[PDB]
């Protein structure tokens, strides 16, 4: 009722209808350790929770005072747990708790209790109903949101829908090709749906991702995704490929076309390729050029490939 | 002579290709953001020198040990935390713990211990793994036998009991949510307590590997993004539980290495995402991990006396980029100093000075040679003296039933 950033908010203490109930302070010890100087509001706040925690009040005034401990630190997973236990035993409209915790994640999205409270809120009612249009204006707000991403996975698969993921997906990549968190649900729809395994998707995904990779050459997420779509049967079980990527080589080149090359002649050298002899060097020759020009941030990691590679192909 | 003002550095900057997304303005600002830090000193004529300020960040951890400001409400539910994270910073940089600290900080987290098993946020709060997993590793670093007496073994592995799952995963709290930290967190625990039955991780590194995806790295649960923080918890759980080639550990190599930034130096902790302070140890550390798995498996390219990322350019992001003049370390520069950054950028910075595989040992100190740190256990995060002593002092009892 009364909002803990309005003008007229009163303390705990000084209201009429908790004056039967004294507070429960905190208890540090007699030599506090990492002991913060909380503010009068939050004290005040938490002194009484502790007190209606302790007695375990059920009340309504008690599920009105979470809410504003839970204003003070989102994070309060006891709070969050007391509310739980206030909802049930309460009886309260989930369904106006399902507005109450929409608005507190649009405020603290990046809080691991608000989504797991919204779960169990979607769970107790059986109802994924507004869950997708949430979620789509939270990642509205920020793409890349974890939490925001793996609540709208939880809700596909417990609740199976599935069939419009693909294009919100399409949607995100043309307004940032580079979301990695978009190229991961990309392959999160596709490989709970269809599969990699039609050759029609293999062919329309590698299509459309070196489509994407000759737009933005240096965008790593398009790699990433063509090199783990792929890796799974082997990259030179695909002869296509190599040449094709060495054809926008002195165009669209970057040291990610390079780094694939490797891992297409060290899989080629891994499933008995013709002169093998040469295609040992070309990858040696790759590795020197990453480690001492190209990538020499990764310099270590190269010249291990490289040794790694002649250990075992020499 | 330093790395990242040397000229060929700056073809390392973003290339774009012209198209800008949000991604790549963000990674821009960043970048030229970082480049300023970089070029200050031929701008204003000093020669540079990386000079950790170990006096400044000593008074700021000896305090913040003590008491915070109004500032910290909202970490009121991860004192254990706050203990772990200051204790582990001075720690590294080698600074004691006077025994009346100790005691308090013991005092302390026995208030914190729940009833019926494990560490709360803070006094009364019910049990939580996060901080279940801080209070025993502060213990540990501690040491003491009155610390590792804080910590009712019984009662601990009756409360990860509680939370563990048919798909052999873990509860972070009950009625809580699961993710591969708890994974770690109940692992790191029930290990150093040595508490582990035999069925108490049936099935969690099978989970585990579910949470590796096409990227190579981990995530939260399965089919997520691939994220440092998770990647971590999944590689060092599993090294805890002698699983580790559960994963593929190739795919996992090329995709953490890929996390370093070609300019900044530091890594980011999910691709296509800007540079952050504090995963200069989720990421970077995940090197001794690979490398000490690759080695158990009988790798004969394993590098003799480096880890697989550039040592020196992470030292020379934290020490240039990650240090607040007033003490503490952090995420970026322009962003506020806070414990959990100082933490994890001096573990950072230590794995990076730091290397050891088996009989070889090298080191490489960037700037002063006082700025060499204490080394850190790749694994929990605590001296590897203190993981030794810890875990040779719980042996000395048995496993509970
Ligand atoms: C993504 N990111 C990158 N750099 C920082 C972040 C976090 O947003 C983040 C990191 C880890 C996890 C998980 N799990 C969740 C969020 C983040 C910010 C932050 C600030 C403080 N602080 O002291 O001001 C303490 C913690 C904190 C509190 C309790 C536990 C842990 C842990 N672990 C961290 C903070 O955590
Ligand atoms: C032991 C333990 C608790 C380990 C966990 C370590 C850890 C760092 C986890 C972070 C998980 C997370 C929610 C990241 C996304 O936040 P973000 O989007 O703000 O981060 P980003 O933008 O850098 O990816
Ligand atoms: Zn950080």
């Amino acid at each position: 009722f009364l909002s803990l950033d309005s003008p007229t908010y009163v303390l705990y203490r000084d209201r009429a209808e908790w004056a039967d109930i004294d507070p429960v302070p905190q208890n540090d010890g007699p030599s506090p350790v990492v002991q913060i100087i909380y503010s009068e509001k939050f004290r005040d706040v938490y002194d009484y929770f502790r007190a209606v925690l302790q007695r375990d009040e059920r009340s309504e005034r008690a599920f009105k005072l979470t809410r504003d401990a839970i204003e003070l630190n989102a994070a309060n997973y006891t709070v969050w747990h007391f509310r739980r236990v206030l909802l049930r035993s309460l009886q309260k409209d989930l369904q106006e708790e399902m507005n109450y915790i929409t608005a507190i994640i649009e405020e603290q999205p990046k809080n691991y209790q608000v989504w797991h409270h919204r779960r169990v809120l979607v769970e107790w009612l059986k109802d994924p109903s507004q869950e997708l249009e949430f979620i789509a204006d939270i990642l509205n707000q920020d793409a890349k949101n974890y939490h925001a991403w793996q609540h709208r996975q939880w809700v596909i698969q417990e609740f199976r829908l599935w069939d419009n993921e693909l294009q919100y997906v399409d949607q995100l990549l043309k307004e940032d090709v580079r979301n990695n968190s978009v190229w991961n649900q990309r392959h999160f729809v596709i490989s709970n749906t269809t599969g990699y395994s039609d050759r029609a998707v293999l062919e329309r995904e590698v299509q459309y991702t070196l489509e994407m990779i000759k737009l933005v050459p240096h965008n790593e997420s398009a790699w990433n995704y063509l090199k783990g779509i792929l890796q799974d049967r082997g990259l030179s079980r695909y002869p296509n490929l190599l040449n094709q990527l060495l054809d926008l080589q002195p165009s669209h080149s970057s040291p990610y076309l390079i780094a694939f090359l490797v891992d297409i002649y060290e899989d080629m050298l891994e499933n008995q390729c013709d002169n093998k002899e040469d295609i040992l060097n070309k990858a040696l020759e790759l590795c020197e050029i990453l480690a001492k020009e190209k990538d020499t941030i990764r310099k270590e990691y190269w010249r291990y490939i490289g040794r790694s590679l002649q250990s075992k192909h020499s | 002579p330093l790395y990242s003002l040397r000229p060929e550095h700056a073809r390392e900057r973003l290339q774009d290709d012209s198209v800008e997304t949000v991604t790549s303005i963000e990674q821009a600002k960043v970048e030229e953001k970082i480049q300023e830090v970089f070029s200050s000193y031929k701008f204003n004529h000093l020669v540079p020198r990386l000079v950790l300020q170990r006096e400044k960040h000593f008074h700021y951890l000896k305090r913040g040990l003590r008491q915070l400001t109004d500032a910290y409400e909202c970490l009121d539910a991860s004192r254990p935390w706050l203990c772990y994270w200051i204790l582990h910073s001075l720690e590294l940089l080698d600074e004691p713990i006077p025994q009346i600290v100790a005691t308090d900080v013991c005092q302390f987290l026995e208030l914190c211990q729940s009833p019926d098993g494990g560490f709360g946020g803070g006094p009364g709060q019910y049990p939580h793994l996060a901080p279940t997993y801080a209070a025993v590793n502060a213990l540990c670093i501690i040491g003491t036998e009155e610390a590792y007496n804080v910590i009712n073994r019984e009662k601990l592995l009756q409360y990860l009991y509680s939370l563990k799952q048919p798909d052999g995963s873990f509860l972070m709290h009950v009625g809580g949510e699961v993710d591969v930290r708890s994974a770690y967190c109940a692992a790191s625990v029930a290990s150093l307590t040595n508490i582990i039955t035999p069925d108490l991780f049936e099935g969690t590194a099978e989970w585990i590997a579910r949470c590796q995806n096409w990227e190579g790295g981990i995530g939260g649960v399965p089919g997520m993004e691939a994220h440092g923080g998770y990647t971590f918890c999944g590689l060092a759980a599993l090294v805890i539980l002698k699983k580790e080639r559960s994963l593929n550990l190739k795919s996992l190599l090329q995709w953490v290495t890929s996390r370093q930034m070609r300019f900044e130096g530091g890594f980011q902790g999910r691709c296509n995402k800007l540079v952050d302070g504090c995963y200069s140890f989720w990421q970077a550390g995940l090197l001794p991990l690979l490398h000490r798995a690759l080695h158990a498996q009988g790798d004969p390219a394993l590098s003799m006396s480096h880890w697989m990322f550039h040592q020196q350019a992470l030292q020379e992001y934290i020490l240039m980029c990650c240090q607040c003049p007033a003490g503490g370390l952090l995420d970026k520069p322009g962003k506020s100093r806070d414990f959990y950054h100082t933490c994890y950028c001096l573990s950072g910075l230590s794995i990076a000075q730091h290397f050891g595989s088996g009989a070889m040992l090298h080191d490489v100190v960037m700037g002063v040679p006082e700025n060499v740190l204490q080394p850190t256990h790749p694994v929990y995060n605590i001296g590897p003296d203190k993981v030794i002593q810890a875990t040779t002092h719980f042996l000395q009892k048995p496993v509970p039933g």
